[PDB]
DNA sequence: CTCTGAATCTCTTCCCGCGCGCCGTAGGAC
DNA sequence: GTCCTATCGATCTTCGGAAGAGATTCAGAG
């Protein structure tokens, strides 16, 4: 190819072959003319080590170059090689009808709906809108049609306006890890340039909105669309594959809405009163009469589905709160009230949206999951949870617990000073002595924090839980756990060398205070530490992965049943003492190997080949039964392929 | 105290407590002061290029008998300034010039010369200069050079534990490094073998080199070990004995004799058995046979008769052999020292390693392990040795490398040659045998008293020294074969090497940086800038924790908090604000000599190596301001250990909290709340801020801004006193006061301010004055503000109100959400300017040609361009509209379009022209105007000049005959002869008559040259015939997804654009700009940004007060008392103000500068405590809890609990989400493979990984997975089969194959591989 | 005298996208 | 100047990779 001006670009194989070309050219014309034994063995030398660089350059002694050191690719280098033509263009190529762009959030959309941008939803529907010029008999021909549409005539839009009315589109981020990183979504136009995403989706994505590019590819064929709507569809990925987990766990933000809107009080406006009905809580709210944590009786009406499978209806008294009260009114027909009558964290939450999966159904969590996100960043709005310095708590007895502590480091010194102790002895003493002094420093920072709160119920003050701000962030489960107060509002505590020595001198600071500059210099250390091991470690992961799926990219569920009978046994696991896992986490999901035998003799529980879903793991948890042998891929006997049965649960 | 009247606008308060007692030195001397080094001809020739010369001159030929030497080299001045070769695309640079002596000898004669020729300063090359902003013009592009670290020249000893072997033991192993030369290495086998191996060959028995050093077995083994005697006088084979020797093990044999027996068999021996057996004078010992017959003889001993050899060195003895060879007449036997834990048999076990015998076999041994394929030979081994470690060719340890190795050697000198001696070697060896036996300790690799920097003035050397390596190969061989008689110098010498070196080494080098010119602080940044990579060093990929983590002697010297994390974390480093370079190279840092029990102000520096010597005071010592510690007990510094070390015990003093960070954190307030991981983020973020339109200050700094923003280079700084004389936001013109005034000068100094002009990240850095008509300043005050710069105080963003709530979820964990206030009042608006251009060359088919008359257009485009096919300047384009009118010969319209999506005001039109074509009509016009404005300029410079020196020679005609009527009858030029007497003012006046006239020659001579450089036809170098530059100014507003940051690694895209309405506003009416997460705060632990936001609302609480005092008509005394208040307030602060000295003028000037708001300083590590804080939020009516209620716009309701709410200093990002968005439907597609092209700039599609492959084939797509990597990418056929039915509506696709896997096939089948399709 | 040990040789390998931005045959003979 | 041929066919291409795996040598080993 050539470049800017009268010359070719430099190509690799090119110069190969003519050196290969010369070398042999000039062979036949030495052949022709009879030269001496050495110089023809000479030249054949040279013509065969022309060949080994135009094969496999870099294999000579030396690879060959015609700028400052930098080998020419031969075919070798061409084929392997992870700019070879295997892993650079086969396995993956660029693809028409894409784009990327920075994502941002909105929250006002639902669980299978995505914002594209107007400019990005044109140029890449361009060829649908022409399929609609042509129906519509508003243009003649692709000629015009194209001109139409860089006129953006505000009929265009409408056109687009009608195109992508049901026609999904994958977005995927980069890097994509496991499968729940690229999803179908329905589009909807935003005026701005930024890609719109949904909050509960954020998580599987693990999309941070700090600047994060990503990708979107329009699914062109009948086929393919109907595939993202059936299988890449927001609302068909509620359940991790790698385990029963929700994928559509509670984000950080709305959680600590749910916290905030159901969390009670001892005393506060609008207590004790009883309340008709869920409804007229909600109006109390707005009209000011009474507050969202206030303590009520509300009447509460639930609905429980049979064994068969149809609802009943009972209504009754409660005692709870009115925030609670105004979120029953979200929460679908089929669950109890016992759930929403707790203060609802990360963890609490978390099962609730997971029951209602249980009970209801995909089609009425998804909904129940949008009118949680929702409920709660408007509650979370008007909490206003706001954080300051004022917030960060000092305990007073912290002074002290430092003055005596490193009083008592002093007499282990002392011991060395007299020659009583040892030399590692001294730093083994001094080190533990420190650690007990960060433990009482953190319970007592711990113990201020809950109890900075106490109130007076119509008579003698009594205490609560704190609705200090950082301790409903660390309370909910959304951001700043325990290890993150601790350093914020306790001590920094110990620190680690390089080596991994520990400091004899801990960082008896904490950020609120501020740290001296030997302090900082020593958090430099384990800073840099932990961002070289994210740095280096992000790549081992990503070979590994490479190097599972290039061994077991052959293995598919291909038969049915294959007809054996082994299998494994599972059991708890009892190591260290106590156990670190129960049975019901190994076994559910698989069938049984064999009849599961009664805890005794002669009688038996389940079938010898029936799948041990949650309620029959429950019945093996109502019995002693600590080791069952079920079926395994391993030992499945399938030719060429693994059976179903061995499988067993599919975890989405 | 005194206050400079660029301070003297706005007295920022400061609540440091410290008092400074060095101030920050210049942040750029680390590069100028290098290149410094290497332009500057020197007596003592090293360090520059007369060291490159004499390390290469003289040069002889032997063959020819005659020589060439160095004499001098004068360096001519550069063609082009700056702004010019900028402008132009040119390099700058120097054109070096230097004097060679050619001188012949004569044969059968001494050296006397029959003739020499001294060339006159032949030229040699071009060599590129440091501009004063310390950046190198090499193609129009501006590049910084960073400084390199790496390993100093010396020797290392080194050992690890189970990566070798595994087995508990340590291998140690020593390196001699030398500056230029060859590695050797020095190594124990694990089997205590010792082998050396020169550039990591193949191992080779040490004890060669001592054969190759010429050394007999007896010579090494006196060398290496201790001899043990034993005699067959007075009895048989009695032992002398070392009673030392002898301790800690078990006396395993009898030992007996002079009554008392000292140790017997099977015991250990103490000191006060040592003590007998001295009091026994134990010189001769008797001991059994068995003892003697385990030793090692340490010399030859033949049978004295017949000649033969019955003992030879390092032979192991026996009782028979000891019979024998003390019967042939030896009595006397000498043999070595072997303890096991003392006095290791290593040398002895290499000898019974070595195949070699003597320095014959040594020779050969090394030329056969040195060159496979070479035939070993007396003379030639020679010229291989040598020159392997004593040859000045291929060996040179620098004057550094000396110094550390004699250092390393415990020598008492540092002086040394740079060639290895015997004797070093041996030293080398010596120590090695020593750590191996455990009497010392393995060196720190990373450890900074092992690591030097170099900086340009060395690379640049190092290069230029290859150049001349190269250039005297080639001479010496012209001068062997040339007739010497008719060649001149020039004929010997020619430039191509050197100038090839030197360019690519500026040009292309893996150092020389392009500048990332996105604001000062990048500039600063960047030229401090400390590189681990580089010729030399090590790789990104080839680095493990060990150099990446931080380390104890970083302190004062590396900032452990800016480092680029990713892929190289550590590699690059920022050097610290006060840290030096020795003079060696190695980094030191100034420190307070501690005298006794007080601290003075004295300042020594300390290097890496010699810190560990002295214990070192913590900066945050108090002291009872007399210098004594007020704390009975300081926590120091002594070994990489810190711990508490009694008063009047301490050595020295850390110099100022800010000694550990850089620039970069420096300007971080409350940097002592942020957890390293946000303080890094917030410092690399920093240096990435867009300098906005209207950048003001920051509320809440650090003072650091007064130095970062005035040594950027970026502002124009009053280089004399004096007073303003005009400004017209373009030229400021400063009366120089005569005090400083040169006496034949013009005593009037010109400053041409830059305008919009592009900067390497497409942003505009115009300077914009400051300064007032008729203003006094004094030297170094900043007169016009640059970019992110303003009133000489460095501020790259805005101070927007921002408050912590959750709000509806438009900030959800990173997203920001903005008022449109913000967007109204312009705060973040940027300009952005870019550069495209058309380009036309003379092809094989004509010359092209530009022109509005192009084919197959029609004049709507054409309404943009001009009569000669250019657009007019000032006209508004968008994206597809014609710029240039070129055309092609054979006709074709190839003409600048502009590129789709990009839109704004063309504001600069540059057309170069190679000559020899015709200018086109527009080129003609433009040429004129920059022709009249030079004249203009020039013209303008003398009439000034001509009517201060006229007035100044009037001033002189007062005294001495003062005549107003013949002073004013006749024109001013015609005072040759005016009246006056014979006196020195005639004198004078015939002095500045002289001056006037070589003013007027030089107005002549300078406007002929610009008129002929301006005239010239551009050198479009290759093959082109003209080129035409467009420039487009867009003014980018700020949109959903552009990226804003704060100060304390918080960022985040902007979420949503809020309406004035929806937005909280406070009981007073006044609505918040910016509604921020606090969820983000706990977790990252960034607590900094809340305790500024609270003092920031301080700090506009105060300004609140002083608008209300200015708008209101208050009395100025009223009003200073309560300045004067809120500079008072704080504890025993280092700053004092007393604001009674500003005559209520400067008072005024304060308020006015100070009514948005008093600028605080909050140092680093010497910061405001919350107790101040609380302080000053009392001096305003804001509340002391720094929370405020807040009421939603939407429903008047009121927020349960109060909200933070402040003034949070926001940057915006230069990652606008314009430059990020992009999507294709159908274009390029590439030709090798027909998948789509990729990337931005060309029309591409994103790529599909195998990650998403793999992800697609986790759900059962397969349609989706053919569809994606057969019709949109790959098969030729289909993608327009399924371009059909999409438009007409079928949307059903036929794959085919992808041609990709085709041409697989051909590079298979290209091999002698035949794979093929299968049928069945 | 080789056999069946180690030990010492060379070769292969190292996350995904995304943007900037430069920089890109050479010396010698008619 | 053009256009040519050839490619350290008188140097020293970098020493700041690790490891992991074979393949290839050697070594007492009977
Ligand atoms: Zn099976």
């Amino acid at each position: 190819v050539p470049l800017d001006g009268g010359r070719f670009a430099t190509s690799d194989l090119n110069d190969l072959y003519r050196r290969v070309i010369n070398r042999n050219n000039r062979l036949k014309r030495l052949l022709d003319l009879a030269a001496p034994d050495i110089i023809v063995r000479n030249e054949k030398r040279m013509l065969q080590e022309a060949v080994d660089a135009l094969l496999d350059n870099g294999r000579r002694g030396r690879a060959i170059t015609g700028s400052n050191k930098r080998p020419l690719k031969s075919l070798a280098d061409m084929i392997k090689g992870k700019q070879g033509r295997f892993r650079q263009n086969l396995l993956g190529k660029r693809v028409d009808y894409s784009g990327r762009s920075v994502i941002t959030v909105g929250p006002y959309l639902r669980l299978h709906q995505c914002g594209l941008p107007k400019k990005m939803a044109l140029e890449l529907f361009k060829p649908f809108i022409y399929g609609k010029l042509e129906l519509r008999g508003l243009a003649t021909t692709i000629k015009a049609a194209k001109k139409m549409v860089e006129r953006e005539e505000a009929v265009v839009w409408d056109i687009l306006d009608e195109v992508i009315r049901e026609h999904p589109v994958l977005l995927n981020r980069a890097p994509t890890l496991h499968r729940l990183g690229i999803q179908a979504f329905e589009p909807v136009l935003i005026e701005g340039k930024a890609i719109q995403l949904h909050p509960l989706v954020c998580a599987a994505y693990n999309a941070d909105f700090d600047g994060d590019q990503m990708a979107v590819h329009v699914p062109l064929t009948l086929e393919a669309q109907l595939e993202a709507r059936a299988l890449m569809m927001s609302t068909n990925n509620i359940l991790s594959p790698a385990n029963g987990e929700p994928i559509i766990v509670p984000s950080q933000d709305v959680v600590l809405g749910l916290y905030y809107m159901t969390r009670d009080c001892v005393n506060a406006k609008g207590e004790g009163m009883v309340l008709t009905g869920p409804k007229e809580a909600e109006r109390l709210y707005r009209s000011g009469l009474a507050s969202l944590h206030a303590r009520v009786k509300v009447r509460i009406t639930e609905y429980e589905k049979d064994a068969n499978g149809e609802l009943v209806a009972k209504t009754s008294l409660k005692d709870t709160t009115v925030g609670r009260a105004i979120l029953w009114m979200i929460v679908p027909k089929g669950l109890p009230y016992s759930i929403v009558n707790q203060a609802l964290g990360k963890k609490a939450i978390s099962k609730m949206l997971n029951t209602c999966y249980r009970i209801l159904g995909l089609k009425p969590t998804v909904i129940f999951a949008d009118q949680i996100m929702y409920t709660g960043f408007a509650y979370a709005a008007r909490s206003g949870a706001s954080v300051g310095i004022d917030d960060m708590v000092i305990p007073e007895k912290k002074h002290e617990i430092i003055s005596e502590a490193e009083a008592e480091v002093a007499e282990i010194q002392e011991q060395f000073q007299s020659g009583l102790v040892t030399a590692g002895e001294r730093y083994n003493k001094v080190i533990d002595i420190w650690a007990a002094a960060n433990d009482r420093v953190s319970k007592a920072m711990m113990d201020n924090l809950q109890t900075e709160t106490v109130i007076n119920r119509d008579g003698q003050e009594e205490k609560q839980v704190s609705f200090n701000s950082i301790y409903m962030m660390a309370d909910s489960g959304a951001r700043g756990s325990a290890a993150q107060i601790r350093q914020l509002a306790g001590m920094r505590g110990l620190m680690a060398k390089p080596d991994g020595s520990i400091i004899e001198t801990p960082i008896t600071a904490n950020f609120r205070e501020g740290l001296n500059v030997l302090q900082y210099f020593i958090s430099t250390h384990g800073a840099r530490k932990g961002l070289a091991d994210t740095a280096l470690k992000t790549a081992n992961s990503g070979y590994l992965t490479r190097r599972l799926v290039d061994v077991a990219q052959d293995l598919v569920v291909t038969e049915d049943d294959c007809g054996t009978h082994e299998g494994i046994m599972m059991t708890p696991v009892i190591e260290g003492g106590d156990v670190k896992e129960p049975l019901r986490d190994r076994v559910l999901g698989r069938v049984t190997a064999e009849d599961v035998l009664k805890p005794g003799t002669a009688d038996i529980l389940v079938p010898r080949n029936t799948l041990l879903h949650e309620q029959w793991c429950d019945l093996l948890e109502e019995n002693s039964v600590d080791a069952v042998k079920v079926r395994s891929v391993v030992s499945c006997d399938t030719d060429f392929g693994v059976c179903a049965h061995c499988y067993g649960r599919d975890l989405a | 105290m005194v206050y400079s009247y660029t301070e003297k606008k706005r007295i920022r308060k400061d609540f440091g407590k410290r008092p400074q007692v060095l101030d920050v030195p210049y942040l750029l001397s680390i590069q100028l002061d290098s290149f410094q080094k290497f332009i500057e001809q020197d007596p003592e020739g090293q360090y520059g290029l007369e060291a490159a010369f004499r390390s290469v001159f003289p040069i002889q030929s032997y063959s020819g008998n005659s020589e060439l030497q160095y004499v001098s080299y004068r360096l001519g001045e550069p063609v082009f300034d700056v702004q010019e070769c900028q402008i132009r695309g040119v390099t700058y640079s120097a054109p070096l010039r230097v004097k060679l002596r050619l001188v012949i000898y004569e044969r059968e004669a001494p050296e006397g010369t029959v003739k020499d020729i001294k060339e006159q300063e032949v030229y040699m090359g071009e060599i590129p200069l440091m501009t004063d902003n310390g950046t190198f013009v090499i193609n129009g592009t501006e590049r910084v050079i960073v400084s390199q670290l790496h390993r100093s020249p010396g020797v290392f000893f080194d050992s690890d534990k189970g990566k070798t072997h595994s087995s508990g033991k340590v291998l140690y192993n020593a390196r001699i490094i030398p500056y230029r030369g060859s590695w050797l290495d020095f190594e124990f086998d694990p089997k205590d073998n010792l082998f050396v191996r020169i550039d990591r060959r193949r191992k080779l028995p040490a004890t060669i080199i001592l054969r190759a050093l010429n050394y007999t077995t007896e010579q090494i083994l006196d060398l290496f070990f201790e001899k043990v005697i034993f005699e067959i006088r007075d009895n048989k084979l009695q032992m002398e004995l070392v009673p030392e020797r002898l301790r800690g093990e078990t006396a395993s044999f009898d030992i007996e004799a002079n009554g008392k027996v000292y140790v017997e068999k099977g015991r250990r021996i103490t000191a006060r058995h040592i003590r007998q057996l001295e009091k026994d004078d134990v010189k001769l010992i008797e001991v059994p046979v068995e003892y003697i017959a385990g030793k090692v003889v340490a010399k030859d001993y033949i049978d004295e008769s017949t000649g033969e050899l019955i003992c030879a060195a390092n032979m192991e003895l026996s009782l028979d052999l000891l019979a024998k060879l003390s019967q042939s007449g030896h009595k006397r036997i000498e043999t070595l020292f072997t303890n096991d834990l003392d006095h290791g048999p290593y040398i002895s076990e290499t000898l019974r390693v070595d195949p070699t015998n003597d320095r014959l076999s040594a020779l050969v041994e090394i030329y056969r392990m040195m060159r496979p394929g070479e035939p070993p030979t007396r003379e030639a081994a020679e010229s291989l040795f040598e020159n392997l470690f004593f040859s000045e060719d291929r060996y040179d340890l620098s004057a550094v490398g000396r110094m550390k190795f004699n250092r390393s050697l415990l020598r008492e000198e540092i002086e040394g040659s740079g060639i290895l001696s015997k004797d070093d070697i041996i030293d080398v060896m010596k120590k090695l045998i020593d750590i191996r036996n455990g009497k010392g300790e393995v060196d720190d690799i990373d450890h900074l008293g092992n690591r030097r920097i170099r900086s340009v003035g060395e690379m640049a050397e190092n290069q230029f020294r290859v150049g001349l390596v190269r250039v005297e190969r080639a001479v010496k061989e012209r001068l062997s074969l040339g007739d010497l008689d008719t060649l001149m110098p020039q004929d010997m010498i020619n430039a191509k090497p050197i100038s090839a070196a030197v360019k690519e080494f500026f040009g292309s080098s893996q150092l020389s940086q392009f500048m990332d010119q996105n604001n000062p602080l990048s500039e600063i940044t960047h030229k401090r800038r400390i590189s681990a990579l580089g010729p030399g060093g090590l790789t990104r990929e080839r680095a493990g924790f060990e150099v990446r983590d931080v380390h104890p002697t970083h302190y004062g010297r590396v900032c452990p908090i800016e480092t680029p994390e990713g892929p190289n974390i550590g590699l690059i480093n920022s050097l610290s604000v006060y840290a030096q370079t020795n003079e060696y190279g190695f980094l030191e840092t100034p420190y307070r000599k501690v005298t006794d029990g007080v601290v003075t102000d004295e300042i020594h520096y300390l290097s890496a190596i010699e810190e560990g010597n002295y214990v070192i005071a913590q900066a945050n010592s108090n002291l009872d301001e007399e210098g004594h510690f007020v704390e009975d007990l300081v926590t120091c510094r002594s070994k990489g250990e810190s711990s508490l070390f009694s008063r009047d015990q301490v050595d020295y003093m850390d110099v100022s909290t800010q000694q550990v960070v850089s620039v970069g954190a420096s300007l971080i307030p409350f940097l002592e709340h942020d957890d390293a991981n946000r303080a890094l983020m917030g410092a690399n973020m920093q240096r990435q801020a867009v300098p906005t339109l209207r950048a003001d200050k920051p509320l809440v700094g650090t003072g650091m801004e007064r130095a970062v923003a005035v040594d950027s280079g970026v502002t124009a700084v009053a280089k004399r006193g004096g007073v303003v004389q005009y400004v017209d936001a373009s030229r400021i013109v400063i009366k120089v006061n005569e005090d400083e005034m040169y006496p034949g000068e013009a005593g009037i100094d010109i400053y041409n301010l830059t305008k919009y002009t592009r900067s390497n990240q497409n942003t505009c850095i115009n300077q914009m004055p400051c300064v007032s008509l008729g203003e006094p300043v004094e030297r170094g005050d900043v007169l016009a503000d640059g970019p992110s710069t303003d009133l000489g105080e460095l501020a790259l963003g805005q101070n927007m109100r921002v408050a912590f709530m959750p709000w509806n979820g438009y900030n959800f964990e990173d997203s920001i959400l903005v008022s449109e206030r913000v967007v109204q009042e312009d705060r973040f608006t940027t300009i952005h300017i870019q550069e495209l251009a058309c380009v036309s060359r003379d092809t094989k088919l004509g010359p092209e040609e530009i022109t509005a008359d192009i084919p197959n257009v029609g004049e709507a485009a054409l309404s943009k361009l001009d009569e000669s096919g250019i657009v007019y300047i000032g006209a508004e384009v968008t994206g597809g509209d014609i710029l240039v009118g070129k055309v092609t010969p054979k006709v074709k319209d190839s003409s600048l379009r502009v590129p789709n999506g990009v839109s704004g005001t063309v504001i600069d039109v540059q057309v170069f022209t190679r000559d020899g074509v015709e200018k086109d009509k527009r080129a003609l016009e433009i040429e004129e105007m920059q022709l009249k404005q030079a004249k203009k300029d020039l013209s303008e410079e003398l009439q000034i000049l001509e009517a201060g020196l006229f007035s100044r020679i009037r001033a002189v005609l007062v005294a001495g005959g003062v005549e107003a009527e013949k002073l004013d009858k006749l024109p001013r030029d015609r005072w040759l002869e005016l009246g006056l007497t014979d006196e020195e003012k005639q004198n004078q006046l015939e002095q500045l008559a002289e001056q006037y006239d070589e003013l007027k020659h030089e107005f002549e001579k300078k406007l002929e040259a610009k008129r002929r450089k301006i005239t010239q036809g551009d050198d479009l170098a290759p093959g082109v015939l003209k080129i035409v530059k467009v420039y487009l100014a867009v003014k980018r507003r700020i949109q959903p997804g552009d990226k804003m940051a704060g100060r304390h690694g918080n960022k985040g895209v902007i979420s949503k654009i809020n309406p004035i309405e929806d937005m909280p506003y406070d009981e007073n009416g006044t609505p918040v700009d910016i509604v921020l997460n606090p969820l983000g705060v706990p977790s990252r632990m960034n607590i900094g940004q809340i305790l500024e936001t609270h003092l920031g609302m301080a700090a506009k609480g105060i300004g609140d007060k002083i608008n209300a005092m200015l708008k209101q008509q208050q009395e100025v005394a009223k009003l200073r008392e309560f300045i004067q208040r809120a500079y008072d307030l704080g504890a025993d602060v280092r700053q004092k103000v007393d604001l009674s000295t500003f005559s209520d003028e400067e008072v005024m000037r304060l308020a006015e500068n100070l009514r948005k708001g008093m600028p605080i300083a909050t140092p680093v590590f010497d910061g405001a405590k919350e107790a101040e804080i609380k302080e000053l939020l009392k001096l305003g009516d804001l509340p002391t809890s720094g929370q405020i209620r807040l009421y939603d716009g939407r429903t008047g309701e009121q927020f349960e609990r109060p909200v933070t709410v402040g003034y949070m200093y926001m940057l915006k990002l230069n990652h606008l989400v314009d430059d990020k968005m992009h999507a294709r439907s159908t274009g390029s597609y590439s030709l090798v493979t027909q998948q789509p092209l990729g990337g931005k700039a060309q029309f591409g599609g994103q790529r599909f990984g195998e990650m998403e492959v793999w992800a697609l084939e986790a759900y059962g797509a397969a349609y989706t997975l053919q569809e994606m990597l057969t019709v949109k990418s790959d098969d030729v056929n289909g993608r327009t089969k399924m371009y059909k039915n999409i438009v007409d509506g079928n949307h059903q696709m036929e794959p085919g194959m992808p041609e990709s896997f085709n041409v697989l096939l051909k590079e298979i089948r290209s091999l002698g591989i035949n794979i093929e399709l299968e049928d069945e």
